[PDB]
């Protein structure tokens, strides 16, 4: 999709445009900003050289998901368990995407209001 | 029996050889074989200086 | 070895018409006033074992039966060990 | 590697077919082979079940992936609406060789000399079916991963591969379906366009290559 | 092994992990490579100590041919044709060197991209840089010298190099 | 092809070529039997309205609008059978054919192999070298002053002679020689 | 030579010539392996018109969807270390300008 | 291939049944030497309608200039057996 | 390799009825994986992790004033 | 009525749609005639010579002879200096060159230019 | 010393073995398919050891 | 290099007192030892070179040259052995002394450690190759094809020698050795213009040039199977090795005088090759094939990088035995039917399979199929073009579509199909000409083992 519609038949300058996004700073919304964790440390996570693009806040399920497939080789299906944690800590990244996506929605959205209201009170 | 001098003839001569070749002419040259380096893991023994790696930061486990 | 053992055609008497789509080409030929001069020529194309013809959807459940029998026998095997 | 599986065993039943019927390859005087040669039937309905990426088969690892990585990319809007359709197409024409090839009356010579009883013929077409039925399945669950997996989807966006996989599985068989009416008509433009190549073949085989052997022969 | 040296042909220490069994099921892999083992590696081994021993019984040696420094094309007359003969076959045999050389650090760059697997982008910055140094001096040497290379083309390219440097350094300093 | 060709082609032979092509492009555009047997009663109705038609002027301005709407309609994907010009294994089997002459030149060695076809060979031989000498003067007589006006030959007439020009007729490879 | 008669015996089946009949100023332009002017049920016109209109139209709906792209709604994905700085490339050096990822 | 080597009665029995399923010519009265103009009272629509079933019988097509000249059962099993080459 | 089947001139073949049970007793394994595939495997072909509601996100964790702070 | 087919050079009128043979005359079927009658004589003259159990060669073929000669050599003796003729030989001949040569003219000096200036980056460019 | 070099080198020596036999004897018998499929058989059957390592 | 030119010369007097039947045995049998002896030269140095006297030098330019050069003789002679079975005894033994004397020309043109000296020999070999073309040739144009072949090589070389003597009366020396250790750059004036055009277009008509090559298709058509063996494999690389050896002294001047002949050669190569898919005529065809691979040779040496030179080399060598192999096989149709046609004798390979498999490997070096050092020769001075510039590979990518094109062409109409009904003399093919084809196509083969005998001496 619906935001491509909107985007494209609606107005763009209401809608983020994903290559420049963001476009605000973080700590407009709120001042309590915690920072994001990184349980593989830079040598492991070289060390076990998962990908340039595997190399993001899931490594640690991921090397955990690799030890269990090197060790309990020929049973291919023993550790399901580290499968279910790796693909759920993406399914948590991918839902902070989204989370962010509309963070920025509505912070565009607020902004225009306020442009809108501010021209209006200067046009009265 | 067909079998068998099938699989002494046509793969046993021909690995011999290629072992023969590859353990004492092709590796005597430097960097001709290349091998990957093994992926290593946190809690890996790592058998060529024994060394342990200490494992992960404990990350919060739950689902 | 090959095939030389004198087979021998049918008879031609067999073929008829009746009971096949034909019948309905040469009653629509008919409604008009013509006639297919070459209709028998094709009945054994519906007489035989060829007579039965099978759904695009049959045809894809092909041994759905047998698959289905055999997946129930073995779930309700894993249930009962499971359960254990 | 999936498709080097079904692929293989599909112009294996085809040829199969080809020889049965005394090298006859037009699909118009080949009529019902799905009973009169059951092990090539059921063989090719396999192989086109899994062509179309039906589930727990060779083709759902590979293709399932590809739609839904297509899906979710930041890539043209055509070329998704291409793969769409072009999956849709994928099985209409896999519904068009299994209605011409098996359902209906035969239509081949009287003499009838269709068989199937020869061991090279069995053993090669069934160890490429248990390798288009089991395969897939080994290969995706021996092999380490090397991508990031597409985790949570829309609903629609999920079974949108299924969807159109069922849309021209119907509308490719509603079509077919009208073949045994009574009425005639001539074809169309479109028709036309999909039966001569797009004329591709035509002009490009007969435009460039005159024009340059004639300059062979006259200038140079 | 012996037959190479180590130093001009370094690699890391291969630190290799131990096989830690997680299920009781047998693997294929180790029967499997006890297998070819037992049925190739013996007889191979064998066949090779009976090579060798062999070898040994009859022992010959050959020597590397050392090259005595002569003077080069800076220092020969103009027309004196026999110095001008010594100094293009020392240049020749420095030219061949060199390309040797140039080898040796392709090769390290070649070996240390395999090796360092999929983190060769941050772990073979020292090869990249050793090959672009010294790429860059072999195309400062010999670029641009045509099929009829000379000791006198070389000087000349030098000496032109050498020209622009001083006139570059003479501007900056007294800029 | 057997047959030799004419100088031209009557109305009544155009008219039976065009109702057999417009009969296989009817069947290979309806695929299923009974519909194509239907349509092929309707198709021949239609040609036999006018069969009787008696003028020249009009039977010429007919068979042209008709090839016309075949034309149109002519199915551009027609059924071939294989071995026609157009089929799938039209020349399949031409690699495979060998002349006779090519015997000739075989070892001793490997006609030393198959002695009696080789003796039927040069009875053969001997029944063609006596046969050409008498049909050259057979045709030689036989054809008309000036050239002859066709391209068809005339049979054998006496009791010990053969039709001119058989050797090559007689004698084909096969139809599948391997 | 190509919509020559197929049926008739020529001296030469495979050119389809007889001996002594004039022969083409082009004849190995036309050898049945090469170009051909053989009927076509279509009019030349009419294929060269729908094949240039397709092509046309696909390489113009191609731009048009490179100038209206397809996305999901979310954002950019984030990488720990400085988007990888040393990873990708390295300058251990340099010291480059920290990034730090935004937690919501 | 596996195609059995067929021969002379074959051609003759199969055309003399496909010639037997045409409802227009009576089965009594045709022979191997009946004619189709004169002895049958046929047409020649109807030739070449009998010339179209050989070829769809025996897999093979028969060209028009041939054709348009076959006109008894025993000349087409004849042509039949010349294109095929069958021994006897 | 195989056996002598004899053509039939417009009747059914002669079927083996050993191509008959290999067909049918492929097709059931075939039918068998596939179901027994899904049973096991459910969540691959229908998904697992359930798709949120951008809409329904409360206004409080999308860090918004009420247009007037800011 | 339907469309009408329109014959190009790359795709012929059929012999079926032709109107020249509805146009049936006396001296048509007199030219028909002469044509099968020449080609019967051609026919019988290559056959009496194909069948014939003394000959052990190649039948010489005139029409072959004709058709090389005159692809290869009798070209010169007919050529006529016209303008036509001189206009395309120029054309053929120095146009391409003279194309290409501009074309690599500006391109290597563009890159002289980008080497003299510096601004080429030709790292790792050793072998040429 | 690790076989993975010395089979995956030998399937595809053992694939060339019938192309220099196809001098022989065997190219003029009826046996040579058989050899071929056979030679292609026991490649196969070879090759599957190292991707058994790799995985 | 005495121990070659000697036995060389003996040759002669070998042929002359020998038995009316036994020429062939005795000339055949001691070229093959006098080309074992020449394999010695092979070994080089990369050092300056093997300077045997002040007469005489070799290089790892000619060292290459000279061993096809003598490995070509017994080829020659195998393939005559056939048309010239009527002849005299006096007639037969006066050819095989017109082929001694092209070798003996051609070895001494190919070490000739001084230019005139080179410039004497290298019109030498003119008179032998010229007797050979209008004396024992079969059609009637050859008198015509051998005043072309004369009257076009000699405008060209006639000015190089003016060239010559000026440079001694300047330089002092023609002594290569000499010349390359005192060169000096050559100033842009119209005098030295002047000077490179007539150093230059001597080399240029022989190759051929495009523009110039009109002799050359006459010459290798009219002319017998061993002059056009002879005139395909080794008469052509005269024109680059004389080039190769003299562009040292034409720098920088050569820098843009090549432009036009650079455009010529890189045009010319689509051209020729476009005309080789309408020929009607296989000597003909081969003839053209021929005038593009030199074309394109002309480029790499005009190019003048070390891989031009290397790719140039190789590409001389691998040229000559495939054209010299392609035009053995066109002659043993030729003998069998008589008629020089592409069209008249098809589907040969139902009837002669071996020599069909045969025109299959020739076809495929021709094509440049890896790893041929045809190609190894072929992409050597693609890449040498694309880094002089970035568009030249266009033309190339169009030349080696095209050749593969009419190389495929000339096995195709000749080989497949069906084959011609008239033609009933065509008798299985003998021993002598597969032993032909064997000896013309295994050593390309071994050369690709060892391509570094054959890169020059730049290697
Ligand atoms: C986003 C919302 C999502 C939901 C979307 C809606 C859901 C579906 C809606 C359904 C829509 C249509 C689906 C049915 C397909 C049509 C079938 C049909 O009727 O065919 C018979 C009919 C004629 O048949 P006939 O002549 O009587 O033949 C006699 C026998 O039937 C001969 O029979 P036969 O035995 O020889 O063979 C039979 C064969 C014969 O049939 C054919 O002839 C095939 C040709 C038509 C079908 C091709 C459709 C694919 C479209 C791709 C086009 C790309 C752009 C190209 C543009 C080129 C521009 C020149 O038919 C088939 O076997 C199957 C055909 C297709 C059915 C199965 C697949 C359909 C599903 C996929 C389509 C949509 C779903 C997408 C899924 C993803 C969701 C978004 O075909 C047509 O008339 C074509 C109709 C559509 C053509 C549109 C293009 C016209 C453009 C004209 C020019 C315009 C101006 C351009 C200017 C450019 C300037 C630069
Ligand atoms: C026939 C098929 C091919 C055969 C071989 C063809 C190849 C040979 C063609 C000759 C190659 C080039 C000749 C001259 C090249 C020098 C560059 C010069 O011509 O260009 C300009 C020269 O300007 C004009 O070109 C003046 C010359 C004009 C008169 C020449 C005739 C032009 C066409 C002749 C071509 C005919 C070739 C065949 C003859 C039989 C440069 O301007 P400028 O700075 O001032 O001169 C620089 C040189 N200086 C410093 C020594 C003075
Ligand atoms: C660029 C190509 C330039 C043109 C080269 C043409 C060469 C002319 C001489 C070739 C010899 C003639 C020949 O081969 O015969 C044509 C022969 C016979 O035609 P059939 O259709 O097979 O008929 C058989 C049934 N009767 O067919 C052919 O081979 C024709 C092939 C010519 C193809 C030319 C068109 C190529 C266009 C390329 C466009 C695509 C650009 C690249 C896209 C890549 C994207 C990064
Ligand atoms: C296949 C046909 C090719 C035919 C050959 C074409 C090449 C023609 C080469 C030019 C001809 C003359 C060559 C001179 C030999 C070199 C000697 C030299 O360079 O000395 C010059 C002399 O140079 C000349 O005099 C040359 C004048 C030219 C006279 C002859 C004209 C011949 C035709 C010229 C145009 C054709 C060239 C291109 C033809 C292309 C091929 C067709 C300097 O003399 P100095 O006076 O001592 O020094 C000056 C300081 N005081
Ligand atoms: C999909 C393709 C569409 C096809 C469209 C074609 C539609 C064709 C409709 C044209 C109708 C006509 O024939 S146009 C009618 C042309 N005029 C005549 O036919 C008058 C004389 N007819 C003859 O002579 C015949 O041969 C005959 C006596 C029948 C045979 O005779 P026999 O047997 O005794 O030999």
């Amino acid at each position: 999709g619906a935001h491509l519609a909107r985007r494209y038949l609606g107005d763009a300058s209401k809608e983020p445009d994903p290559l420049r996004m963001p476009t605000f700073p973080p700590d407009y919304g709120f001042p309590e900003r915690k920072e994001r964790e990184m349980v593989a440390t830079q040598q492991e996570m070289n060390d076990a050289q998962l990908m340039l693009q595997q190399r993001d806040y899931c490594a640690h399920y991921l090397i955990q998901l690799l030890k269990c497939k090197r060790d309990s080789f020929p049973n291919f299906l023993a550790c399901k368990h580290e499968q279910h944690d790796w693909d759920y800590c993406e399914h948590l990244d991918y839902v902070k995407r989204m989370k962010e996506f509309e963070r920025e929605r509505r912070l565009l959205q607020r902004k225009k209001r306020r442009e809108q209201r501010e021209a209006e009170m200067a046009r009265g | 029996y067909r079998h068998s001098i099938f699989a002494v003839t046509h793969v046993l001569i021909p690995v011999w050889i290629i072992h023969y070749y590859l353990k004492y002419h092709v590796t005597a040259k430097p960097y001709t074989v290349v091998e990957r380096k093994p992926r290593i893991f946190p809690g890996d023994t790592i058998l060529e200086t024994g060394e342990v790696i200490p494992l992960m930061k404990e990350f919060p486990d739950q689902h | 070895e090959h095939g030389h053992s004198k087979m021998e055609l049918p008879d031609y008497k067999q073929w008829k018409i009746e009971g096949t789509p034909l019948e309905t080409v040469q009653e629509k030929l008919a409604a008009r006033g013509l006639r297919d001069p070459w209709g028998r020529n094709e009945a054994w194309r519906y007489s035989g074992g060829f007579a039965n013809n099978v759904s695009f959807v049959g045809a894809l459940l092909k041994g759905f039966k047998w698959g289905f029998a055999a997946f129930v026998v073995a779930v309700g095997a894993e249930y009962y060990l499971e359960s254990q | 590697c999936m498709h080097a599986f079904f692929k293989a065993m599909l112009f294996m039943c085809s040829g199969s077919i080809i020889h049965s019927l005394n090298d006859e390859q037009d699909i118009r005087k080949m009529g019902g082979l799905y009973k009169a040669m059951p092990f090539t039937t059921t063989a090719l309905i396999i192989g086109s079940l899994a062509l179309t990426g039906m589930p727990y088969l060779t083709g759902f690892y590979s293709k399932d992936l590809i739609i839904e990585a297509v899906n979710m990319s930041y890539t043209n809007a055509w070329a998704l609406l291409m793969t769409l359709i072009a999956t849709s197409l994928t099985a209409a024409y896999s519904t068009r060789i299994i209605f011409f090839a098996f359902l209906g009356k035969p239509r081949f010579p009287p003499l009838v000399l269709i068989n199937e009883n020869n061991p090279l013929l069995i053993n090669s077409i069934k160890r490429l079916l248990i390798g288009s039925i089991f395969a897939g399945f080994i290969i995706s669950n021996n092999i380490p991963p090397m991508t990031v997996p597409n985790t949570t989807m829309p609903l629609y966006m999920k079974m949108t591969a299924l969807i159109v996989t069922i849309m021209g599985f119907m509308l490719a068989l509603e079509l077919n379906n009208t073949t045994y009416y009574l009425k005639f008509k001539y074809p169309s433009q479109t028709y036309k366009f999909s039966n001569m190549l797009g004329y591709y073949p035509s002009i490009m085989h007969r435009l460039p290559t005159y024009h340059n052997l004639s300059m062979s022969q006259k200038s140079a | 092994p012996d037959s190479w040296d180590k130093d001009v042909y370094p690699e890391p220490p291969r630190r290799t992990p131990a096989p830690a069994p997680q299920t009781s099921l047998p693997n294929p892999v180790t029967y499997l490579t006890k297998i070819f083992d037992l049925l190739v590696d013996r007889p191979v081994t064998l066949a090779r100590e009976f090579i060798e021993q062999q070898h040994a019984k009859n022992r010959y040696y050959y020597y590397h041919r050392e090259f005595r420094r002569v003077p080069d094309i800076t220092e020969c007359e103009e027309k004196d044709i026999l110095c001008m003969f010594e100094a293009e076959m020392q240049w020749r045999r420095d030219y061949k060197v060199d390309q040797e050389i140039v080898n040796i650090i392709q090769e390290r760059l070649k070996a240390c991209q395999q090796r360092e697997g999929e983190s060769y982008r941050q772990n073979c910055a020292k090869e990249l840089e050793q090959f672009t140094q010294v790429s860059k001096a072999f195309q400062d040497r010999y670029s641009d010298l045509g099929a009829h290379y000379s000791a006198r083309k070389c000087l000349a390219k030098q000496k032109q190099r050498m020209l622009a440097e001083r006139k570059a350094a003479k501007e900056a300093a007294a800029a | 092809a057997f047959s030799a060709p004419a100088a031209y082609l009557t109305h009544q032979q155009k008219v039976l070529r065009l109702y057999k092509r417009a009969l296989r492009h009817l069947e290979s555009w309806c695929v299923h039997r009974d519909k194509y047997r239907y349509f092929a009663c309707l198709m021949r109705a239609r040609f036999d309205e006018h069969k009787n038609e008696k003028d020249m002027v009009k039977a010429t301005q007919l068979l042209r609008q008709a090839e016309e709407e075949f034309w149109y309609g002519q199915h551009p994907q027609p059924y071939i059978f294989p071995e026609s010009p157009g089929g799938t294994s039209y020349e399949r089997y031409e690699c495979y054919k060998v002349p006779e002459w090519c015997l000739d030149d075989w070892h001793p060695s490997e006609k030393a192999m198959y002695p009696d076809y080789f003796a039927k060979r040069e009875q053969w031989k001997r029944l063609r070298r006596e046969s050409w000498e008498r049909e050259v003067k057979q045709l030689q007589e036989e054809t008309p002053p000036g050239g002859p006006r066709t391209e068809a030959l005339p049979p054998a007439r006496k009791e010990g002679d053969l039709p001119p020009l058989w050797w090559h007729i007689v004698t084909r490879p096969r139809e599948r020689p391997m | 030579q190509q919509e020559r008669d197929p049926w008739y015996d020529w001296d030469h089946p495979d050119l389809r010539l007889n001996w002594g009949e004039p022969i083409h100023w082009d004849l190995d332009m036309y050898i049945r392996n090469r170009v051909d002017t053989s009927p076509t049920p279509v009019s030349w016109n009419t294929m060269c018109k729908h094949l240039f209109g397709f092509v046309a139209f696909m390489l113009f709906m191609f731009w048009v969807g490179e100038i209206y792209p397809s996305y999901q709604p979310v954002g950019p994905k984030q990488y720990p270390y400085n988007d990888l700085y040393l990873e990708r490339g390295g300058d251990p050096t340099k010291e480059p300008e920290p990034v730090v990822h935004y937690e919501i | 291939s596996d195609a059995p080597p067929l021969t002379l009665e074959a051609i003759k029995d199969r055309v003399l049944y496909v010639l037997k399923l045409y409802d227009k010519i009576d089965p009594e009265k045709l022979s191997v030497n009946s004619h189709f103009m004169k002895d049958l009272g046929l047409d020649s629509l109807d030739q070449v309608e009998i010339i179209m079933a050989m070829e769809d019988e025996f897999g093979f097509e028969i060209p028009d200039i041939d054709a348009e000249k076959l006109m008894c059962p025993q000349e087409i099993v004849d042509y039949i057996a010349d294109k095929k080459d069958v021994y006897e | 390799g195989g056996v002598h089947i004899e053509p039939r001139y417009r009747q059914f073949p002669q079927l083996t009825r050993s191509q008959l049970i290999q067909a049918e007793f492929f097709s059931a394994t075939m039918w068998f994986w596939i179901l027994w595939r899904f049973w096991h495997d459910s969540d691959a072909v229908l998904g697992h992790f359930p798709y949120p509601d951008p809409s329904q996100w409360t206004d409080e964790e999308l860090g918004i004033l009420p247009d007037d702070e800011d | 009525s339907f469309p009408k087919y329109k014959p190009s050079r790359l795709a012929t009128l059929p012999a079926t749609l032709d109107p020249a043979e509805y146009d049936i005359s006396p001296e048509t079927r007199k030219a028909q005639a002469e044509r099968l009658a020449i080609r019967s004589r051609l026919k019988r003259e290559y056959l009496l010579q194909y069948n014939d159990p003394n000959r052990l060669g190649v039948i010489e073929d005139p029409a072959l002879i004709r058709w090389t000669y005159a692809r290869s050599a009798n070209i010169y003796p007919n050529f006529r200096p016209t303008p036509k003729t001189s206009l395309l030989g120029a054309l053929f001949g120095i146009g391409p060159l003279f194309f290409w040569y501009y074309v690599f003219k500006t391109d290597r000096d563009k890159k002289e230019k980008l080497i003299q200036e510096g601004k080429l980056d030709q790292t790792f460019n050793i072998s040429y | 010393m690790n076989p993975f070099a010395s089979l995956t080198l030998t399937t595809l020596t053992i694939l060339t073995i019938p192309i220099m036999m196809s001098n022989s004897n065997i190219y003029k018998t009826n046996l040579y398919p058989n050899y071929v499929k056979t030679t292609v058989s026991y490649a196969f059957t070879l090759s599957l050891v190292p991707l058994l390592m790799f995985m | 290099m005495l121990k070659i030119i000697i036995p060389t010369t003996m040759l002669l007097p070998m042929t002359w007192m020998s038995k009316h039947n036994m020429i062939w045995i005795n000339a055949t049998v001691h070229s093959l030892l006098i080309s074992l002896i020449s394999l010695s030269l092979l070994n080089q140095l990369g050092e300056n070179s093997l300077n045997f006297s002040l007469t005489f030098f070799s290089d790892s330019l000619s060292a290459p040259l000279l061993v096809l050069t003598t490995w070509l003789l017994p080829l020659m002679l195998m393939a005559s052995q056939s048309h010239l079975s009527k002849e005299t005894t006096t007639r037969k033994k006066l050819y095989i002394t017109m082929l001694i004397l092209l070798q003996l020309f051609l070895i001494m043109t190919f070490t000739a450690t001084e230019l005139i000296l080179f410039y004497i020999l290298f019109e030498a070999t003119l008179v032998p190759t010229l007797i050979i073309i209008t004396r024992w040739g079969n059609q009637t144009e050859r008198l015509n094809a051998g005043l072309y072949f004369l009257f076009y090589t000699l405008a060209g070389s006639l000015p190089l020698l003016v060239a010559l003597v000026y440079i001694q009366n300047t330089t002092g020396s023609l002594n290569f050795l000499i010349i390359h250790y005192w060169s000096h750059p050559l100033s842009n004036s119209w005098s030295n213009i002047f000077m490179w055009l007539a150093c230059i277009m001597a080399f240029m008509v022989k190759m051929p040039l495009y523009g110039l090559h009109l002799w050359l298709p006459k010459a290798h058509v009219e002319a017998p199977i061993a002059g056009s063996m002879v005139l395909a494999a080794v008469l052509l690389k005269l024109g680059g090795y004389g080039m190769m050896r003299i562009t040292t002294i034409l720098n920088p001047l050569t820098n843009y005088m090549a432009y036009p002949f650079l455009m010529l050669s890189m045009w010319g190569m689509i051209m020729t090759s476009s005309i080789c898919l309408r020929q009607t005529d296989l000597k003909s065809l081969i003839a053209y094939s021929s005038v593009s691979h030199m074309a394109l040779v002309i480029v790499a040496i005009m190019i003048q990088t070390p891989w031009s030179f290397m790719g140039a080399t190789a590409l001389m060598i691998a040229h000559g035995l495939t054209s010299s192999m392609l035009f053995c096989l066109a002659n043993t149709n030729y003998e069998r039917v008589h008629s020089r046609t592409m069209i008249l004798a098809r589907g040969l390979q139902t009837l002669l399979p071996l020599m069909a498999t045969w025109w299959l490997v020739a076809s495929l070096t021709n094509l440049a199929l890896p790893p041929s050092i045809n190609l190894i020769g072929e992409l050597f001075i693609i890449t040498a073009s694309f880094s002089w510039s970035n568009i030249t590979i266009i033309l190339m990518g169009m030349n080696m579509m095209i050749t593969a094109l009419y190389s495929l062409y000339m096995l195709i109409t000749t080989q497949r199909g069906k084959y011609t009904h008239h033609i009933n003399n065509i008798k299985p093919s003998f021993t002598r000409e597969n032993a032909l084809m064997a000896l013309h196509i295994l050593p390309l083969l071994l050369l690709t083992l060892n391509p570094k005998m054959i890169l020059g001496p730049l290697y």
